[PDB]
């Protein structure tokens, strides 16, 4: 349980592993050589971390355990040129020549399948290497169809290979407003599926949120993908921060499995990261705890474009970053519950779990952040999340009606049963979702 | 058995030798005085091979020059290379043989034929590391058919043993000034059937066909057909003498590139082949000599791969290639030339490689094929034999010579019977 | 009875040949000259080498006795180009005047033992010169019907002289699809009752499988016949340093010879080596003997086109070259424990033939494969063999058939009921070694 493997899938899933594995190297002051970087600390690596998420070798040079699959060579070259690639084994990552399709045809074909094999012994042989394991990391987008339906065809070979430790998987959502791709949507709904059959655990994350966040926050004029990929980077290394970082109450995968699944078909967390904002004005306003946790329910911070009053609460975690004082969390937390903001359940309520790390917050230089000494990432389980289910379905179901594709998808993998059976499957999940979230 | 004889006679067999001897010389760098210029060991041992150590480090290339004209040795002696000569490497006759076989090897072969065994018996005597016999002449000519063919025959009675390479020239089916060039063709090759073991298809036709295509010369000329017919003639001595991966014998090829001893003809192929001028966008590679090599335009037999079912192929390679290169290329074209190469053997290859880089390139590439085309060509001289001497016309000639019909009708039934045995093997 | 005697057959026995004293000489830090250099140098005097395969002369000089019989002049005038023919003496060279054949018709016929006898008085008078003897030694090629017939026959010849020391004949194996010789079928099937005449260890060794280990693990555009040569050079090298450096676990050729045989008839086993990698990728790899253990049960590090993963397990050999540790050998052998992939025999269930060398590996400069502290080698025993046997059996028979080439074996002085007896010896092996896998 001391080892988490993370996979790279698709164009932006490689993006933002490249951009964690740029800050994870930032917070331990990693340089491209390392070796380990330097060995001077304890609590750097090593000891943990890094020893969860970088290979230990003999030598001593950290390894981060990453394999980047994509069919795009393009991709390939891009991260290949960087000193990142140095920083992981050649044969770790996995090259493709040609794409799969636009966008999941192929990707969850078995064109898509043929190296689902050589990816499984690379991960045996990895695990071999290593010793011990916590869970399974995922990154690709639900935007990208080639991405989603290779990263579900992971996550099912690792489900019936191991099946022991808690598969996460972290996607990526299109703005509900936009879609660049037109099979966006049809992708997304066939890979929602996929992901309920595999996943333990999930992670839904918007652009857009993204993009109103650094041009509010950061007062950005110009938003880019890669201050998108840093705040994601934030975003997970707030997740892993006790597991690489000793703090004052360290906390485990196996919490985060019994808090965010009180029932038998829950693993839905929206994620929420506060304070963030301009590094200027960080130096120029001064907030308190209190005001961290008010803005953790703002609906900007949610990365989600849904209204979280709307939702219901139910149990959610909050990791906290540097020095943190426990009374004035609890008198926060109680204040927040006497808010009543986000409407409260009659199971969980009292649902606020609480985790400190020693570990204070990094700010990347690309993208601005509010330098703060403890900062604030809550996982919570509203139920706006099924809100943005019935906003993309309903969407889905609109197009489905005339769908003015379906040759394409079932010449070459699919049928309009299969689309037919994941539009049923999402219906379900929304109406359960609705119950358990109404019923208090 | 390093050392090999090189025979030269007809009227254009004379010149083919020569050009032989100049890519020779040229291929190692040599004056054409006997003064030695290469460097440093092989050449010696392939003057020792080819030309001989005469007098204050002298060098002649050991040829044996016989034609019914002097004219022939005295132009060849015009030459800067080959215009020095032992008086007992060549000796002429006179005067012409009229371009008939029977004439030609009964009364203008005979009496020379004592003189130039005599001769070659006395050079055999002196090259002990004797193993084959090229041969430079001419099919089309009766002097050349058959003074070559009892010289050849005269050979085999003498040497069964040292291999015998035959590089003769198929006449040209356009060419009908004389009627009696296919007849005398066909008879000269019933018997060198069995005088001759290696025999290698050359068509006039074909060498005009490949120059007006690559060179694009406006007439025929047998200079540049001479030079490419002598590179590729050195190219197969030289895979074995110069150092390779892997060379080839005469032997070698007597007991893989044929499987019954009653096939002795084998198609010819050379790459690269780029025209004139384009020799800066040309960029050798191994897939463009592969496509090369397959294509009846590039051969000169010339056997074309789509008309005739292939019993065995042969390509032979020279400079720095690669082994995976060459066996990708193979598995490629077995995959899709799987209908001619044929089911009993079912994988037909044989391959040679010549580390040095060839003279004035980087590699060159030579291609031997046994196809049933050739059979096409035995078809085409019979019916031309028998149309002719059906009208009964100059044959009064062939009467006055003493030969009889019966022999004829055998000489066609033979060949009629190699055809059955390309024909088994059927087409 | 120290002392070993090696031979060079043919062409690529000559090459083979070539490869193994450089990388000798490289080991010991002996120049390609000779006098010395240098020494006779910590260890490379006792314990012997460099006098078992360097005899040593009365000025310090080390001369290895090696005998090069080939009828190509060529290979002779290569093997004498090089500086170790300076170092050979003129005497242990053998020239050939003339080839055979193409290439086997006659190598194996009355021209053979011509030079044949000259070449046994010559070892004669050899064995008179230097003391002793532990095995034979042979280089040749499949490929080289020359090499493969003369081989044979001096094999069969030492075997009726001396018959009490044993046997080592590496034969190059052609792959099944490429022939660059119509003619080894034939030859193969012929070289087969040879053995069954005389084999007490035969190796198998595929140039296919080795040219795809320098595409892949090398990274070797064109594999060329230099690096196999070098690799060869590497295995035997490793092979033969239980007897010339010192170990923990030492283990005599003859005791590998009783081990590969328990059944009353066993002669030919396969052999793999690890690790074989590249020079960066070794840069970037520190794993320990253990990985090194699970990739040579891999039928990657096989350079053979066999597949132990598909045979039957038998009685196997593990040789360790360089620091090893005993925690790090029982941790090996408790995961092969817990492999159980290949069927075990009845007989040798749970056993590994231990081999320990202290000299750590050493590479050549010129093989892409940086040298490494420390190597494993497998030495197996499988069925595969017998159906690459079946595949070479099946064409030789449709040859056989087609009875092109039998005349002109008739004409080299064969008859029709050798070949049937060496086709009759072949399936005999093939279904003795179905027999000892069904035996399991």
């Amino acid at each position: 349980m001391r080892e988490v493997i993370s996979i790279n899938v698709g164009q932006a899933g490689c993006q933002i592993g490249n951009a964690c594995w740029e800050l994870y190297s930032l917070e331990h002051g990693i340089k491209p050589d390392g070796h380990l970087e330097d060995g001077l600390s304890k609590p750097k690596g090593g000891e943990e971390g890094f020893s969860t998420f970088f290979h230990e070798t003999g030598y001593g040079k950290f390894v981060p355990r990453a394999i980047y699959v994509d069919l795009e060579p393009n991709v390939i070259d891009e991260v290949r040129n960087g000193p990142y690639k140095d920083l992981f084994h050649p044969e770790q990552l996995i090259s493709g020549k040609e794409d799969a399709a636009n966008n999941y045809a192929r990707g969850h074909y078995t064109v898509g399948r043929e190296i689902l094999g050589d990816v499984l012994d690379r991960i045996r042989k990895l695990a071999d290497q290593c010793d011990g394991l916590q869970g399974f990391l995922f990154t690709h987008s639900l935007g990208g169809g080639t991405g989603s339906g290779l990263g579900s065809l992971l996550l099912e070979e690792l489900s019936a290979e191991y099946g022991k430790k808690s598969k996460l998987e972290f996607a990526v959502y299109p703005a509900p407003q936009v879609s660049t791709s037109v099979v966006e949507p049809y992708n997304t709904v066939l890979t929602t599926h996929t992901t309920l059959e595999h996943a333990d655990c999930t992670f839904m994350v918007d652009n857009e949120a993204i993009y109103d966040m650094c041009k509010r926050n950061l007062d950005i004029p110009r938003p880019s993908f890669a201050n998108l990929n840093n705040l994601i980077a934030q975003v997970v290394s707030s997740v892993t921060a006790s597991l690489r970082f000793d703090g004052s109450l360290n906390v485990d995968l196996n919490e985060f499995q019994t808090n965010l699944v009180p029932y038998p078909r829950i693993h839905f967390p929206l994620v929420s990261y506060s304070p963030v904002l301009s590094k200027s004005k960080a130096f120029h306003e001064s907030n308190s705890v209190s005001e961290i946790t008010n803005a953790c329910f703002e609906p900007g911070n949610q990365m989600v474009k849904c209204d979280p009053r709307d939702g219901k609460y139910m149990a959610t975690c909050l990791l906290y970053r540097g020095d943190v004082v426990t009374r004035d969390v609890q008198r926060a937390v109680e204040q927040v519950k006497n808010k009543k903001t986000v409407q409260l359940v009659d199971w969980c309520p009292t649902g606020f779990k609480i985790g400190i790390c020693y570990e204070p917050p990094t700010a990347t230089p690309n993208s601005q952040l509010a330098t703060v000494d403890r900062a604030v990432c809550m996982l919570s389980n509203t139920t706006s999340i099924a809100e943005a289910w019935k906003r993309i379905d309903r969407k889905f179901d609109l197009m489905y009606a005339k769908r003015a594709f379906v040759h394409w998808y079932v010449g070459e993998g699919m049928e309009e049963g299969e689309f037919t059976e994941a539009r049923e499957d999402l219906a379900a999940l929304e109406r359960d979702y609705i119950e358990v979230g109404a019923d208090s | 058995m390093r050392e090999i004889i090189h025979i030269s006679t007809g009227q254009c067999g004379n010149q083919i030798g020569a050009a032989f001897w100049e890519t020779i010389c040229g291929e190692h760098g040599l004056d054409f005085n006997g003064t030695y210029h290469g460097h440093d060991d092989i050449q010696k041992e392939r003057l020792n091979v080819y030309f001989n150590e005469a007098s204050s480090g002298k060098w002649v290339p050991r040829s044996i020059n016989v034609d019914l004209e002097p004219g022939t040795i005295d132009a060849v002696r015009n030459s800067a290379i080959g215009n020095l000569f032992r008086p007992d490497n060549y000796i002429f006759g006179q005067s012409s043989a009229g371009n008939v076989w029977a004439k030609g090897h009964y009364t203008e072969g005979a009496e020379l034929v004592d003189s130039v065994m005599d001769v070659i018996r006395r050079e055999a005597e002196g090259c002990d590391s004797l193993q084959g016999f090229q041969i430079t002449h001419s099919l089309g000519g009766g002097t050349g058919s058959g003074m070559g063919t009892l010289l050849i025959s005269k050979i085999r009675e003498e040497f069964p043993d040292r291999m015998m390479a035959t590089f003769s020239v198929l006449p040209s089916p356009k060419t009908s000034d004389t009627v009696v060039e296919p007849y005398n063709a066909t008879l000269s090759v019933h018997q060198l059937v069995e005088h001759s073991d290696e025999t290698f298809c050359i068509d006039n036709e074909a060498l005009y066909d490949i120059c007006q295509r690559t060179l694009k010369l406006n007439q025929p000329s047998y200079g540049d057909l001479n030079n490419l017919v002598s590179s590729v003639m050195s190219g197969v001595t030289t895979s074995l003498r110069y150092p390779g991966q892997l060379n080839s014998d005469l032997r070698k090829l007597a007991v893989n590139l044929v499987p019954f001893p009653r096939l002795h003809f084998f198609m010819v192929g050379y790459a690269p082949l780029t025209a004139i001028g384009s020799q800066s966008f040309r960029s050798l590679t191994v897939p463009e000599l592969t496509q090369q090599m397959f294509d009846a335009k590039n051969m000169m037999a010339a056997a074309d791969p789509r008309n005739g079912r292939y019993l065995t192929v042969a390509a032979f390679f020279r400079g720095k290639v690669s082994v995976k290169e060459v066996e990708d290329e193979m598995h490629k074209v077995q995959s899709k030339n799987s209908d001619y190469f044929v089911e009993w053997i079912p994988n037909n290859v044989q391959t040679a490689v010549c580390s040095v880089a060839p003279q004035g390139l980087d590699m060159a590439a030579t291609f031997i094929a046994n196809s049933t085309s050739i059979q096409e060509l035995f078809k085409r001289v019979g019916d031309q034999f028998s149309a002719m001497f059906k009208r009964k016309a100059f044959l009064h000639w062939y009467t006055s010579e003493g030969m009889d019909e019966l022999e004829f009708s055998e000489a066609e039934s033979n060949m009629n019977d190699l055809v059955s045995e390309y024909q088994q093997y059927q087409e």
